[PDB]
RNA sequence: ACUCGUGAGAGACUGCCGGGGUCAACUCGGAGGAAGGUGGGGAUGACGUCAAGUCAUCAUGCCCCUUAUGUCCAGGGCUUCACACAUGCUACAAUGGCCGGUACAAAGGGCUGCGAUGCCGUGAGGUGGAGCGAAUCCUUUCAAAGCCGGUCUCAGUUCGGAUCGGGGUCUGCAACUCGACCCCGUGAAGUCGGAGUCGCUAGUAAUCGCAGAUCAGCAACGCUGCGGUGAAUACGUUCCCG
């Protein structure tokens, strides 16, 4: 199973292998959702980053 | 009348 | 001036003037300007009820134009639907009947798009 | 006689020079007939103006390839030559001004997998 | 893809072309003619290593130079070989075909030849480190060898995976033109499938 | 650029009025490489002038220029992982560029009929203070003062 | 490719708007060379192996 | 469209058949194969089972279809819609 | 007079076949007059499928001698 | 004699000078030269990675079909279309459209092929065959953008050409599904395009035309080459990608 979405540009793709539909499908959801996890570029998730004191 | 048509065209 | 039931545009070059009558083009209204004789570089507002009669009876001598075309098209059309043949089912559907491809272009016979 | 060359970029211009009046005679038409264009007069009478010889030389000239602009390019060239051979001395001015040196700007060879030579597809990531 | 072949790469350098002859409206059956002679003589003879075949073309009469390691297998003491091929090379349409059967000096030298060899003796039973290693120790002996690489890929040893190796010896610089490599690729039938066998071999540099 | 900055090209002086900044403006006003019909929308545009205003066009373009040319901007910077606007300082070279770009880009939008007329009333309006291009330079101005307390770094 | 439709492109019929080149060594029928009467991969082939008197890599 | 010089192209095979069905003033239905035959005003009554890929469509020439072809008249693909 | 025409793909070749031809004819001859180089270049795709942004180029280039006066089988000659 | 064609050779080597430099690599500037610092562009792609692609160029281990999954033929399909994505072409016009005149290229192809003069059509095109295996003849003598003159006057227009009706030419045994082109008429969307995104550092981007392969004909606006005219910008590595 091989997934790609475009956010806003920003390419993010993800591949998995099962031995059915469901098992890839499920797989590649996690997967998709973890990218996204360490896509999202937000303030929320660069706040720890920035240089602070 | 389309038959003329063919008449005038191939004859 | 009132030609055929058209009325030309006001202040225009004869021959793209004539152009206005749906039976006639560029080609058409050259011409028959070059054989009625009337100059193709002088405007519309120029025109002599004289030349407006000689216009008119030469469009209706050797050239069918406006109404009589305009329904003789729509007869062709209709009867070339109904005898069953191909580009009868592709006039009655709205697609293209000249072999254009449909599988991404064509929006121009089938209209503006829609969505689903 | 003397004779020159001048090349530039597909165009090649034989020059024949006399010591003449300021009569050019490109394929036997003049500087106005041929090279409808200031800025090309200029550039061909560059030259002659930084080396002070206007008007006292008869020019002749054979023009084959290229387009305007290179004909003219390769016309500046064959007559800085011509005038370094009727004058050597002047080689500095004429050098300093850069006429003397040939220009090795010619078409990019087009390349397999591009567009033109340079360009390239466009290129979607998505 | 990553190495193109070095016969085509020094083509108009080192080397030269294998066919000799000139055509402009009968290059295509002549092409159609050559290849035939080529197969032909590659399936009729496979004791002897076959190092090279050139064709030489004028008008009706062809020349068929063939070089082979063991002359004396691929020709007759009565003409029996030769009367063979001659035979099957008028059937070509080569109308008169003559041939030069010649022998080769140095068949170790050969990288086609080293091929074969290490082909013949991966086939039946032998273990393909010990056909490379006595392969390159026999190059180097001779005195004009100056680098060697053999490589081999498939199945080797009839395993499920294939795999890829390489020895070398000297140098081989594939990337310099004024070099001649010597290159030789040959396929080995092996009852698990074909492997594939490739050999540089570096004599000096021509200028 | 990232070993060094490159070289300039040494554009030549025009044929009929003798100045860099006319050959710069055919340059600019350049499309597609109609050299020759970009040299007579210039020329043409200069001729205009004249005969409106009675003077030299070179004065009057390089009073249009000086009143068009811009001093101080903005530019998105950024420092300790934030980005702010700016105000930076302007080369002479980049104002002029800027100048001359903006008199095109305005003359551009003009409805004037042509080419040749839109130039030419638009490089009269900058020498008089009134043309779109002033006006673009004024808010450059004004956004380049309005963000000054960013100007220490 | 197969070998019959090979053998019958052979065949002279009465109507030659049929005749495809089929390059001959492979019987390949796309990408086909007039002048060497070989596909392009075994034009390439045999280009490299040197056996085409006169063709060579390029360079300009 | 086909040049006026070759004249219209009807294939033999169907052509000797509507002679010899018109030769008796009947009008069977004829089967062929041959779309591409074009249509002649020797068809004005005969009937044609024109082949279209699965089946045969039945035809009924008339005097508006001369001059088109027999393909026009037995559609091949099927679409219904999605 | 009478034309010889040489054409070979070996520019060596070529020069040789020249050579020899005037050291025979040596008659008074015009000498190996050169002629433009025929060139045919062929573009083809190295991979068997696909990858069609890989293309190799190869040429074939035929020179040209002219005799005017008053062999390896790779150079030919046409005698007019 | 000058180009040009193609053979041989010379010519760039930090060779010389000045200064930085561990007097070292190397670096900055200058003279000379056509070219100054791997001159410009190519061919060349290390060990390997991604079980990348190709059992449909070819070969091939194993498995499978073998009165068929082999083989011959006609017709049809690969061209279907309520939609979605991608690559391109033409446009939305006055830096332009149309008409008339007029000047400059390179490269390539041609024998059962290129095919001229002349004649007939408005035009595809028809008749005809001069000369050419071609630095000779034909592709016209080759181009278009370009320059000059006239007209259009900012409008869904003299822009745009889609779609559709009718009439033809050529190839092919055959242009219905499913060719290209020519003529007359028809004259849609389209007013410079959201989020977002791509290419390009100089003879480059942009724009204009020509040729070739495949090819009976062409879907070619695609691909591979050739030349014509020819820009803007680079302060500098903080951010994005590798």
């Amino acid at each position: 199973a091989q997934a790609n979405l475009d956010v806003n540009g920003r390419q993010v793709r993800a591949q998995v292998e099962g031995v059915n539909a469901r098992e890839a499908v499920d797989r590649l959801e996690a997967r998709l959702r973890s990218r996204l996890e360490r896509i999202a570029e937000h303030w929320e998730a660069r706040r720890g980053g920035v240089p602070a004191e | 009348g389309r038959v003329a048509r063919f008449e005038k065209r191939y004859g | 001036a009132r030609l055929v039931g058209v009325d030309l545009p006001r202040d225009k070059r004869m021959e793209i003037a004539l152009t206005y009558i749906y039976g006639i083009g560029r080609t058409r209204s050259n011409e028959i300007l070059a054989a009625t004789g009337i100059d193709k570089n002088m405007r519309t507002k120029d025109l002599t009820d004289d030349q407006v009669t000689v216009l008119r009876d030469y469009i209706e001598g050797n050239l069918k134009v406006e109404g009589d075309l305009r329904r003789e098209v729509q007869a062709d059309i209709r009867r070339k639907i109904e005898i069953g043949c191909y580009q009868g089912l592709r006039h009655r559907r709205g697609l293209p009947v000249r072999g254009q491809r449909t599988k991404t272009n064509a929006r121009t016979r089938k209209g503006p798009k829609r969505t689903i | 006689p003397i004779q020159t060359v001048g090349r530039r970029k597909e165009a090649v211009v034989r020059v024949r020079l006399v010591p003449g009046t300021g009569q050019f005679n490109l394929d036997g038409r003049t500087l106005e007939n041929y090279f409808p264009n200031k800025v090309h007069q200029q550039l061909i009478k560059a030259p002659l103006v930084t080396v002070d010889r206007v008007d006292q030389f008869d020019i002749y000239a054979h023009l084959d390839g290229g387009g305007p602009s290179g004909q003219a390019g390769a016309l500046r060239l064959a007559i800085a030559r011509a005038l370094i051979l009727v004058q050597p001395e002047d080689r500095p001015a004429l050098k300093k001004a850069g006429f003397l040196t040939r220009d090795p700007r010619a078409i990019e060879r087009k390349k397999y997998g591009l567009k033109k030579a340079r360009k390239a597809p466009q290129y979607s990531k998505r | 893809g990553q190495k193109i072949n070095p016969h085509g790469f020094r083509l108009g350098i080192t080397t030269e072309w294998k066919s000799r002859w000139y055509a402009d409206k009968q290059y295509k059956d002549y092409v159609k003619e050559d290849v035939a002679i080529r197969k032909l003589l590659a399936t009729g003879l496979e004791r002897a290593g076959i190092a090279d075949v050139e064709i030489e073309r004028t008008r009706d009469r062809v020349r068929v130079d063939i070089h082979t390691a063991r002359p004396g297998i691929v020709i007759g003491r009565r003409g029996t070989e030769a009367d063979r091929i001659r035979a099957d090379l008028e059937k070509l349409t080569g109308k008169q075909v003559q041939l030069n059967i010649l022998e080769v000096k140095n068949p170790e030298s050969q990288a086609q030849l080293v091929a074969q060899g290490v082909a013949e003796q991966l086939s039946n039973r032998v273990a393909f480190r010990r056909a490379m290693r006595k392969a390159i120790q026999s190059a180097m002996r001779q005195p004009n060898v100056k680098g060697i690489r053999v490589q081999c890929s498939g199945r080797l040893g009839g395993a499920e995976m294939s795999r890829s190796e390489f020895y070398r010896e000297g140098r081989v610089p594939l990337h310099t033109l004024r070099a001649d490599i010597d290159y030789g690729l040959y396929e080995a039938k092996t009852t698990f499938g074909r492997i594939g066998v490739k050999v540089w071999i570096y004599k000096g540099d021509i200028v | 650029p990232r070993k060094g900055p490159a070289p300039k090209r040494p554009l030549v002086n025009d044929p009929v009025y003798g100045s860099q900044l006319v050959t710069q403006l055919v340059n600019k006003v350049l499309l597609e490489g109609k050299k020759s019909l970009a040299e007579r929308i210039v020329y043409g545009a200069l001729e205009q002038a004249r005969e409106k205003t009675g003077t030299d066009p070179v004065v009057t373009l390089k009073r249009a220029l000086d009143n068009v040319k811009p001093a101080l901007e903005v530019r998105s910077r950024r420092v300790g992982g934030a980005t702010y606007q700016v105000p930076v300082e302007v080369r002479p070279d980049r104002s002029t560029t800027l100048a001359l770009r903006w008199l095109v880009n305005f003359s551009r939008q003009r409805r004037e009929k042509t080419m040749v007329e839109r130039l030419a009333n638009e490089i009269l309006d900058a020498s008089n203070g009134l043309g779109a291009s002033v006006k673009r330079r004024e808010d450059t101005h004004k956004m380049a003062e309005a963000n000054r307390a960013f100007a220490h770094y | 490719a197969k070998k019959a439709l090979v053998h019958k492109a052979n065949k002279k019929p009465k109507f030659a708007v049929r005749a495809y080149t089929r390059c001959n060594k492979c019987g390949r029928p796309h990408s086909v060379y007039r002048k060497f009467g070989l596909c392009r991969i075994c034009l390439r082939e045999m280009a490299h192996a040197g056996e085409l008197p006169g063709v060579q890599k390029s360079s300009w | 469209p086909r040049s006026l010089k070759k004249g219209p192209f009807v294939d033999d095979h169907l052509l000797k058949k509507v002679d010899v069905q018109n030769e008796k003033n009947t009008k069977q239905v004829i089967k062929t194969w041959s779309r591409r035959s074009t249509i002649i005003p020797d068809f004005i009554g005969h009937t044609f089972a024109v082949h279209d890929g699965r089946k045969h469509v039945p035809v009924f020439v008339t005097e508006a279809m001369v001059g088109h072809k027999l393909g026009e008249f037995a559609p091949t693909r099927t679409f219904k819609g999605h | 007079k009478i034309r010889i025409r040489l054409k070979a793909y070996d520019h060596e070749a070529i020069d040789a076949s020249a050579r020899k031809i005037v050291e025979t004819v040596t008659a008074s001859v015009v000498g190996p007059v050169p002629l433009p180089t025929e060139k045919n270049v062929y573009c083809v795709i190295r991979s068997p499928h696909k990858y069609k942004d890989s293309r190799e180029h190869f040429e074939m280039r035929t020179h040209k001698r002219l005799i005017d006066i008053l062999l390896p089988a790779s150079v030919d000659v046409n005698i007019q």
